[PDB]
DNA sequence: GGGTATTCGCCGCGTACCTCTCCTAGCCCGCAAGTATCCTATTCCTTGCAGCGGT
RNA sequence: GGAGAGGUA
DNA sequence: ACCGCTGCAAGGAATAGGATACTTGCGGGCTATATGGCGGCGAATACCC
């Protein structure tokens, strides 16, 4: 923790004073692999999911039952708020957010 | 510790090792899941996935 | 008004069984335990007043 | 009692 | 029948030691912000006459 001062510039030191805080318990791995939590040893599967970036996917004509197909443009970010863009039917383009 | 504790001890990725052979062991460390936290769903999944 | 198209939102998605784990969060107030402190004694010295022999 | 995971036919 | 004396308390300097006010971490006791599913269908708007 840094304390400045407020009379002075922005940009000064009065005093600062620091400590080692605890904070939180990591449960780790032994040797194998495998975690133990409760004397019940565990293990954490890989996952696979979609990553992040930008997909330009688009629909089979399952839509409008015209024939014509609609292509649309997603931004799925890593952490934060998603990104659509869609073509209407009527050659329209609309974002939509969060859905 | 909360946010950890919960997610290590209960979440549907850390889940309890079967353990009645090396193999079994062995073939589900490696194990490659799609469910959980931002996958899909198992029941509602379709058929190209 | 009126016939029509388009959108929104609700409803639904197999049976039976076995194994395991985990089940609210945060504040608060009494309360046990452990402690630093304060009053309690002893030994030396130099005063201030009441008895007291003596004449 | 309720959830989550895995398994058998 | 008056007095200076002895003597017996009251307040200063040096050590040991318990009592006791003070501080602290707890244990139980209580209160109160998602983003990979379609298909069918019917009601509720939209629309352009």
């Amino acid at each position: 923790l840094v304390i400045y001062e407020r009379e002075a510039p922005e940009g000064t030191v009065k005093d600062i004073k620091e400590q080692e805080v605890y904070m939180g318990e990591i449960p780790l791995m032994t040797d194998n692999g495998t975690f133990v939590i409760n004397g019940t040893e565990r293990v954490i599967v890989s996952q696979l999911h979609r990553s992040p970036g930008v997909f330009f996917d688009s629909d089979k004509g399952k839509t409008h039952s015209s024939g014509k197909v609609l292509y649309n443009a997603r931004i799925i970010p890593y952490r934060g708020s998603w990104l659509d863009f869609e073509f209407d039917p009527k050659d329209n383009l609309f974002v939509r957010i969060d859905r | 510790s909360a946010a950890v504790k919960e997610f290590f001890g209960s979440s549907q990725l850390s889940q309890f090792m079967d353990q009645n052979n090396p193999l079994s062991e062995i073939t589900h460390k490696r194990r490659i899941s799609a469910l959980g936290p931002g996958g899909l769903t198992r029941e509602r999944a379709g058929f190209e996935v």
